[PDB]
């Protein structure tokens, strides 16, 4: 499996598909201004293209990739997409859970749930550093639970 | 009027369910 | 023995609802095997709030008195 | 005759009468002693089953089919089985399907043979094995009902001893019939391999090999394995062939069938073997010796107080049934699936690899079995924790403990389910949307680098980066790459065979699909096990069994809740789970079949392409059966199509609609019944009424699976051998 | 063999032209109407023992909510099932009747 | 719009404008009514926000701030006789007087 | 007494209306058995409702004085209006259509 | 048919006989209880066991046990 | 071999004898 920039089998499918796309492009009439954003689209297909090529690509034309943890495609898995979405989603998660230990006191936890004031909802920006803070916190909540659960008989 | 062999199949068949009965009814034999 | 209105946990010897707290609604003295009326915030399936238990279920949560500050 | 469902004045009662038929531990007056008696009988009367159509199987062949002139030519020759007779078909059917050899009406043969052999030509051969097989079976029944007469009737202390047949069954059957299978294969079915044809009369003075038995018992060497075999080879003449005790090639064998029986005659070698090892190791472990202790019995010991012996302690699971066959159809079905993925990569058939539609018939087979074996493994599994646990005995152990917290491994195995399920299908949701755009480039391609790595254990010396068998001076490729690695490495360096092959992302994506389906399936066959005793909604489900309907629709609901609602749920996703592992196996064929490999690595990795390459495209030559010009030989095959989608949405009316409607119709039924003169003379027996609950889910289950079935098995037949 | 068949050729065959949405939708709403085929034969009972498993866990780390977790009613699945077993089994033959009428048309 | 490739919907209809084709007869009935400038749609759809908005202060009026008594409903005898009249009856003649002058133009 | 009534109406529809594709279906992967229904795939269908065409093909003129054309070209036998394309087509029935509106019907 | 098992948790708000459709139960006095009823079921051959007891039934764990058994012309309630 | 001389002329009846005779064989047990 060789990168596409070197692949002479990807390059083919770039002009493929702009080849298909031609035919349904010169049927209308360049000058018409409903129909010059075609131009631009072609522009932002054209703009794709090499991009996708420094990453390791499939012979084929089917770009593969790495997730094996590979340094030189870190960006496909590990750093990028990956953290990210662990962090902004326990970032949404934890903030949920820090509402959950506000959601008992006097007024009722059903309103405490759903008829929430919006100035907890306002608060959400308190986690910005999460991790070992929510490890403590966490910990606590399975501490003060003391093995209080459910039957199950 | 086909198969005279299996006609002496089916009636002895019947004639087992009737002994099979008798067999109830004998027991200790 | 123990006065009313304290928190309970559940040692049933059929419901393990293992330490749920609870608080008595009351004590009754009419001596019987599962007399004891308890608030129970796990509303069951069945929808109702408080049920009948034991004298086994709870004995004390405090279990401190002098050094409880 | 169950007196408790005798006193049932409705239908019902016929079907349990047969549905708990075989429900031997809940008939009437039901003891310890009749429930292992009668199973036995049942054993005895199931095998004996299995050899009357094992014997069916071989009459038909020798009555019927052209084999004789199959080893002449077999490749061009289609194999056939029995002959067809039906007054019901017309000529113009009859016509396309008599084709091959034989004048009269010939189905195809699809059960391939395993047993190639010989064939013992001609002349009064075969039914004469098969009637002694048959007569075998019946002897084999009638051996049966002689150990139920009485005074000839096993005690207790025969089936329950850890000092019992756990050791000679074992050590016995399959070594016994390993140095005689060997005995029997290689050199009874050598003239099938090379031509040294021998009556049954002197097999002592016809030795297979240069020199016999006294080069083995010398210490120094076998002197076997100094003589290779001539690659061209015909059943009669040994072309350039070198007799030898072992002949491995490592590599792909010009005939398919094995590698000139050398895995054959490993197999029960490595058995014998295996007997050796483990006939001697249980041995002692039993030593047939009473224990000393006489506290089991006695007046002196009363009451429960001690256990009968700390090391003793196994009843439990000795006593019960449903544990052992829970065990039975698990380790059986571990090796099953094992089998399975043992017929592909390593075929011990001869010319599977050009032939086509026998191939996909019996790994399917096998693999849906094995999904049944593990089924029937877990729901007995169920029954063991229902009605034969007991907390009070397996206290401090490790399987008590684990029920006292088993919410947590339920928590895992849920959160592992819904993981394996929004990235496999969200993956597939992007991969269609994306190239419906026109853009299959944007698509989030994947790579499984790690099944990658498994084509880099090849040998491939041509790597170089750095994985393992990627260098030939390496100590670890040097050690014991003396004798079978060269045919390795050139067995698997080539795009014609089947070992290992190519692995991309419509590879992967499907893989990742059937990880997710399995750890579901698993979850819910092990939890329906775990809350069959009690739950929170319903903590007395111990004190019913294991087929009920509910506890009460109140309390938010108890519709099906039982352990035997857990089993009728789980079918479900066997079929379908199993049917992905078949959807994805059908088209790592006929993507090389038809050499155009480069449609799957391309196109599944959307779903789309799975919609328009085989549920559209392969189904041609199956609709095609019985156009409106000319019909031809896949028309009874594109009939069974139809009538699978007939039995299978028949299912559909006893699952989405229950039981109180057709109560309510059918007492209408029963009131125009008398009301309608001269019907009204006609009386029946057992009160029309419903389906029970239990049943009702339970027949339409039996619709589900079986329409099912046949909507895949007219399938692969009729679309396979239209296009070859 | 003559009309559910021969109609996929006007469906799937149109990634490459501006018809692409009608094999999605067509291709999706198996997905919603197999989706009822998850309400239309299962019962609260069994997903109800599920919810506590999972209600569990929430009582591990408390993130259970005051919201007791329960299982659909009875008749509210029914009718989810309904729901999504007409929807499901009309965005099919909508993408369908809205396939073949545009290539052949 | 151009935000994920999407813009392969827009199919090639003609008429110097690219799209989704419709398929609910709007087209037809526009042309049975005689509409042929863009102004005439404008105009409509705005004439359609004022009586929109005076059912919702309907709606609206005989209940918050209105509200006819339970004897207005068992005026069955006189809801037959505005419905088949002054619905269906101004209806098929207020349609029917337009259907006539407007005829020509199609 | 209704449903039992409607029940019987159902089944007898069912059983036959579903039962003949059950039949017909098995007559066809059967062999020569299609061949010979045939002539029964020239019964039901234009055996009825053909004469209700015929009906509205000499309805004008006749019980229709004031009208120069059929109620549709639906009926109108063999008068076919086409605008470069087929408009509308005097729907010849045969074959199945007296099975679909019998699985209609059921 | 079925076999009705009453628990020991009974609180006697005669919420059986009120369900009960076919008064399968029957409330007797009681020395161990805090209104004084127990339910009992005496006419357990005509029992049906459709289980809405359990519906009224107040306790955690239901008070009122019906046991799925046997089914008979008097428990299918039917009219033929 | 037999081709349409011995066994296939005799199992039109045997191949429907037996299912009549079983589902009469089993009613006759459960009416017992
Ligand atoms: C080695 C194969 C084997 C054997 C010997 C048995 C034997 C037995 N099974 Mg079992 N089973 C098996 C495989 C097997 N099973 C597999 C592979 C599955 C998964 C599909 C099951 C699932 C299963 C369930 C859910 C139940 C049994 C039950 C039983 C017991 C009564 C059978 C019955 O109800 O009537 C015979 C059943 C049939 C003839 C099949 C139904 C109708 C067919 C389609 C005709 C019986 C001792 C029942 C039981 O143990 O009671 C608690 C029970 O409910 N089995
Ligand atoms: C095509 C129909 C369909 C679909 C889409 C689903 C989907 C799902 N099932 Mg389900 N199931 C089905 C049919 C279906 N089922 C049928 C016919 C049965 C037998 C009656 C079952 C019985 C069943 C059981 C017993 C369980 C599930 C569970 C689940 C969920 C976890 C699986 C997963 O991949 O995570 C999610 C993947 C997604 C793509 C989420 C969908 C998000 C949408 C598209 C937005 C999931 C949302 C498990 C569960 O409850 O989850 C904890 C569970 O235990 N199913
Ligand atoms: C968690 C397990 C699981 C999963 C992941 C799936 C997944 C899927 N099932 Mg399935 N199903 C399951 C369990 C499951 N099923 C079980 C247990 C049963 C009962 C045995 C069924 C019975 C079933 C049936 C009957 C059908 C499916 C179908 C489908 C596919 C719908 C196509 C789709 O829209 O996808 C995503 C594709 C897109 C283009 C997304 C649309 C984007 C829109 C436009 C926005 C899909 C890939 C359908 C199918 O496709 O047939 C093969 C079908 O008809 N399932
Ligand atoms: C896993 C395979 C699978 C499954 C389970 C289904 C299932 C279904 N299909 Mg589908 N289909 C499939 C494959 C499949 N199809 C393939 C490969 C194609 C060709 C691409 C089609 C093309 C197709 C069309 C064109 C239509 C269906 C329709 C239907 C639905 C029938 C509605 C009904 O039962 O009412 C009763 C139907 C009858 C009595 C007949 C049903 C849920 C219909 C539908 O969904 O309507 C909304 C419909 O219009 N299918
Ligand atoms: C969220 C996406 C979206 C939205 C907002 C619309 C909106 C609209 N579409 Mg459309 N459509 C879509 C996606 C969408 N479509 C897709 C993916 C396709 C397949 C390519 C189509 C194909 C399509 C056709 C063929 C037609 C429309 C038409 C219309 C207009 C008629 C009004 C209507 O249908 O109300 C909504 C209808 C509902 C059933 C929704 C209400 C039910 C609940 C709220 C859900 C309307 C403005 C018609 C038109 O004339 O365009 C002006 C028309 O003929 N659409
Ligand atoms: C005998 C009653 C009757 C009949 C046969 C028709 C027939 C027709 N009407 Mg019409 N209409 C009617 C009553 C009727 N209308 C009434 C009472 C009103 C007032 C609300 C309208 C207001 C109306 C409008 C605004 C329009 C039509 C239009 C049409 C034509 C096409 C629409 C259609 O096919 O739906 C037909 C509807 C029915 C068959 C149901 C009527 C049955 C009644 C209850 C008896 C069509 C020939 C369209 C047109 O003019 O075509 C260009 C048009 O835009 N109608
Ligand atoms: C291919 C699957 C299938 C088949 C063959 C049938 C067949 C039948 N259904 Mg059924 N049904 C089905 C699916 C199916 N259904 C599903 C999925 C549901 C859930 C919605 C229902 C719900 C349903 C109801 C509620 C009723 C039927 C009834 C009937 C019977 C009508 C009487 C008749 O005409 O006999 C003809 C025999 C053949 C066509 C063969 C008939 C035998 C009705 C009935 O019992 O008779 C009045 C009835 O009331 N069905
Ligand atoms: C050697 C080797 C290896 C390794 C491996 C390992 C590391 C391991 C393993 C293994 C395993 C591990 C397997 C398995 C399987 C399993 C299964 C299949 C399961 C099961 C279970 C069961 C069956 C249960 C049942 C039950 C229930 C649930 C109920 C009650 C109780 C009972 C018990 C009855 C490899 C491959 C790498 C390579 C080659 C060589
Ligand atoms: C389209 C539309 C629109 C627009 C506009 C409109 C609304 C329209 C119209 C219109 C109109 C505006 C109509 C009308 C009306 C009218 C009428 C209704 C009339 C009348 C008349 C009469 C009634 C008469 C009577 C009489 C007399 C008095 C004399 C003599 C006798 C007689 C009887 C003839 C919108 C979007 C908004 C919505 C709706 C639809
Ligand atoms: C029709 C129907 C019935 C009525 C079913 C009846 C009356 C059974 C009818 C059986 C007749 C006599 C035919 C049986 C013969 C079969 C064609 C094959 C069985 C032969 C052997 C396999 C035993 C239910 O009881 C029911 C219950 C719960 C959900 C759905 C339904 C349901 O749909
Ligand atoms: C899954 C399932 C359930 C459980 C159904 C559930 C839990 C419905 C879940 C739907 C909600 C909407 C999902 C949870 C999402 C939350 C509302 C959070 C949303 C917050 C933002 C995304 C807006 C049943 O109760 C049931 C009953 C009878 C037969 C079958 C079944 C069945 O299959
Ligand atoms: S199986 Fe039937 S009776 Fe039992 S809970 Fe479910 S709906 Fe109610
Ligand atoms: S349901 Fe139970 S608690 Fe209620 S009155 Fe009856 S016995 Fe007493
Ligand atoms: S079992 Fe059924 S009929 Fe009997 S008391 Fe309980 S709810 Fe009533």
């Amino acid at each position: 499996l060789t990168p596409c920039q070197q692949s002479e089998a990807f390059h083919k499918r770039e002009i493929n598909e702009v080849r298909t796309l031609e035919n349904r492009q010169a049927n209308y009439e360049a000058n018409s201004p409903s129909y010059l954003a075609l131009q631009s689209q072609i522009d932002q297909v054209h703009k794709r293209f090499d991009k996708y090529g420094t990453l390791l690509c499939g012979q084929d034309g089917l770009p593969h990739l790495i997730t094996d943890g590979d340094w030189r495609h870190a960006r496909e898995f590990t750093i990028p997409a990956l953290l990210f979405l662990y962090i902004t989603g326990w970032i949404g998660w934890v903030g949920r859970s820090y509402l959950k230990y506000t959601k008992e006191t006097k007024n009722p936890t059903e309103q405490e749930i759903i008829l929430d004031v919006p100035m907890a909802l306002k608060y959400m920006l308190s986690g910005f550093l999460w991790p070992l803070s929510a490890w403590q916190e966490y910990r606590s909540g399975q501490l003060l639970a003391k093995e209080d659960e459910i039957t199950v008989s | 009027m086909i198969t005279d062999n299996q006609v002496f199949v089916a009636l002895i068949m019947a004639l087992v369910c009737g002994y099979l009965a008798v067999k109830l009814a004998k027991q200790l034999a | 023995m123990i006065k009313k209105g304290s928190l309970v946990k559940i040692l049933r010897p059929e419901s393990f609802w293992y330490n749920e707290v609870g608080t008595v609604v009351n004590v009754e003295t009419s001596k019987v095997l599962y007399p004891v009326l308890v608030r129970f915030d796990k509303v069951n399936y069945s929808g109702l709030n408080s049920t009948n238990f034991s004298l086994d279920e709870l004995v004390e949560i405090k279990v401190e008195i002098k050094s409880d500050t | 005759f169950s007196q408790a469902l005798a006193s049932d004045p409705t239908t019902r009662r016929i079907w349990y009468g047969i549905a708990t038929a075989h429900d031997f531990e809940s008939h009437d007056g039901m003891t310890e002693e009749n429930l292992y008696q009668k199973i036995f009988a049942s054993h005895f009367g199931h095998l004996a089953i299995i050899f009357l159509w094992t014997s069916g199987n071989l009459f038909h062949v020798a009555w019927q089919g052209n084999f004789e002139q199959w080893v002449a030519n077999p490749l061009k020759t289609k194999p056939l089985a029995h002959a067809i007779w039906d007054p019901h078909f017309g000529q113009a059917a009859l016509k396309a399907f008599t084709r091959g050899d034989t004048v009269a009406n010939i189905s195809y043969s699809g059960v391939y043979h395993w047993w190639y052999t010989i064939g013992i030509r001609n002349n009064v051969e075969l039914y004469t094995g098969a009637l002694g097989l048959l007569v075998l079976s019946a002897v084999f029944l009638l051996a049966g009902w002689l150990h139920i007469q009485p005074k000839f009737k096993p005690s207790l202390s025969w089936f329950k001893n850890n000092e019992s047949r756990l050791n000679h069954h074992l050590a016995g059957l399959f070594g016994v019939s390993s140095l005689a299978w060997t005995g029997h294969l290689v050199h009874v079915a050598i003239p099938a391999s090379r031509g040294q044809h021998v009556g049954w009369d002197n097999f002592i003075m016809t030795p297979p090999h240069p020199a016999g038995l006294q080069p083995f018992f010398t210490g120094n060497w076998s002197v076997y394995a100094q003589s290779p075999d001539s690659m061209q080879h015909v059943f009669g003449t040994s072309q350039g062939a070198g007799t030898a005790i072992l002949t491995f090639l490592g590599g792909f064998h010009p005939q398919t069938q094995s590698l000139w029986l050398t895995d054959m005659a490993h197999h029960h070698l490595a058995i014998a073997v295996i007997f050796i090892v483990a006939g001697h190791m249980y041995r002692t472990n039993f030593g047939i010796g009473h224990n000393l202790k006489t506290i089991l019995e006695a007046h002196r010991p009363p009451s429960g107080r001690l256990g009968k012996g700390h090391i003793g302690i196994y009843q439990t699971l000795t006593n019960s049934l449903h544990f052992q066959l829970g065990l039975a159809l698990a380790s059986l079905s571990v090796v099953t699936s094992l089998v399975a993925q043992h017929m592909y990569a390593m075929p011990p058939y001869a010319y599977m690899a050009f032939d086509y539609v026998t191939q996909s018939a019996l790994y399917t087979h096998h693999q849906y079995i094995a999904g049944l074996l593990i089924v029937g493994a877990f729901a007995h599994g169920a029954i063991f924790f229902i009605r034969d646990y007991d907390p009070e005995q397996n206290q401090d152990n490790v399987l008590a403990r684990m029920l006292a917290h088993k919410e947590a491994v339920i928590s895992h195995l849920s959160w592992v389910s819904l993981f394996l399920g929004f990235h496999t299908l969200g993956l597939y949701v992007h991969n269609d949307v994306v190239v419906a755009f026109g853009n299959p480039e944007k698509q989030i391609l994947i790579e499984p680098i790690f099944a990658q790595w498994i084509q880099a254990t090849s040998g491939k010396m041509l790597y170089g980066f750095q994985v393992l068998l990627s260098s030939s001076t390496s100590n670890a490729s040097v050690a014991a790459q003396q004798l079978w690695l060269p045919g390795w490495l050139e067995a698997v360096n080539n795009e014609s065979n089947s070992l290992f092959l190519t692995i991309g992302p419509g590879d992967f994506l499907v893989h990742h699909a059937i990880a997710l389906g399995l750890h579901t399936t698993t979850l819910i066959l092990v939890k329906g096990a775990l809350d069959a005793r009690g739950s929170k909604l319903m903590p007395d489900k111990k004190d019913f069994g294991y087929s009920f309907p509910c506890d009460g629709p109140g309390r938010g609901g108890t519709c099906d809740i039982s352990a035997w609602d857990a089993f009728y749920l789980a079918m479900f996703w066997m079929l379908n789970t199993i049917g992905w592992v078949t959807f994805y196996w059908h088209w790592k064929h006929l993507s090389l079949w038809q050499g155009n490999v480069a449609q799957f690595n391309e196109s599944s990795t959307y779903l789309m392409g799975w919609l328009r390459d085989y549920l559209w495209l392969n189904s041609s030559p199956l609709i095609n059966g019985y156009n409106p010009y000319g019909m031809n030989s896949l028309a009874v095959w594109s009939w069974m199509f139809l009538f699978a989608h007939l039995v299978w949405a028949t299912g559909f009316m006893f699952l989405i609609s229950w039981r109180g409607y057709w109560q309510e119709l059918i007492e209408t039924l029963a009131w125009a019944h008398e009301r309608t003169p001269l019907a009204n003379l006609i009386r029946w027996k057992d009160k029309p009424v419903a389906l029970s609950i239990v049943q009702a889910r339970l027949v339409g289950l039996v619709h589900f699976t079986v329409g099912y079935i046949l909507t895949y098995a007219a399938f692969v037949i009729a679309s396979t051998a239209g296009k070859f | 063999r003559d009309f559910l068949w021969a109609q996929a050729s006007q469906v799937i065959q149109s990634y490459g032209s501006s018809l692409s949405a009608y094999g999605l939708m067509f291709l999706g709403a198996h997905f919603v109407w197999a989706f009822s085929l998850m309400f239309l034969f299962s019962g609260r009972g069994y997903w109800q023992e599920l919810i506590e498993s999972i209600v569990w866990a929430h009582n591990k780390l408390k993130v259970a909510p005051a919201i007791a977790p329960r299982a659909l009613s009875i008749t509210q699945g029914r009718a989810v099932g309904v729901a999504h077993y007409l929807l499901g089994g009309i965005a099919t033959t909508w993408a369908f009747f809205l396939a073949r009428i545009i290539a052949v048309g | 719009w151009p935000i994920v490739g999407q813009q392969i919907l827009n199919a090639d209809v003609g008429g110097g404008m690219q799209g989704i084709q419709i398929t609910s007869g709007l087209f037809q009935l526009w042309r049975a009514s005689g509409i042929v400038n863009e102004l005439q749609l404008y105009v409509t759809a705005l004439g359609g926000l004022g009586m929109a908005g005076l059912m919702i202060f309907a709606g609206w009026f005989h209940y918050h701030k209105a509200a006819p008594k339970l004897e207005w409903f068992q005026n069955v005898e006189s809801m037959l006789n505005h419905h088949l009249a002054g619905l269906l009856g101004l209806g098929s003649l207020s349609w029917a007087g337009h259907q006539i002058h407007v005829s020509l133009p199609i | 007494a209704i449903i039992s009534h409607l029940n019987w109406v159902c089944i007898f529809l069912g059983m036959h209306s579903f039962g003949l594709y059950i039949h017909n279906d098995t007559m066809r992967a059967l062999g020569r058995a299609q061949d010979m229904f045939s002539d029964t795939a020239i019964q039901l269908q234009p055996v009825f409702a053909q004469w209700i065409q015929q009906i509205h093909t000499l309805a004008p003129g006749n019980t229709a004085v004031n009208a120069l054309a059929t109620a549709s070209y639906a009926f109108g036998a063999d008068t076919v209006t086409v605008g470069s394309k087929i408009a509308m087509m005097p729907i010849k029935l045969g074959t199945a259509d007296f099975m679909v509106h019998h699985i209609h019907a059921f | 048919a079925h076999t009705v098992k009453i628990y020991d948790n009974c609180i006697g708000c005669t919420q059986c006989v009120r369900a009960c459709p076919l008064d399968v139960l029957e409330m007797v006095p009681w020395d161990g209880c805090k209104a004084g009823q127990m339910a009992s079921a005496p006419r357990t051959e005509d029992c049906v066991g459709c289980k809405r007891c359990e519906t009224a039934c107040p306790t955690d764990f239901l008070s009122i046990r019906v046991y799925l058994g046997g089914e008979t012309t008097r428990s299918m309630g039917l009219a033929y | 071999m037999s081709a349409s001389y011995l066994p296939s002329i005799l199992v039109p009846t045997v191949g429907l004898i037996l299912p009549f005779a079983s589902m009469a064989i089993l009613f006759i047990a459960i009416e017992k």
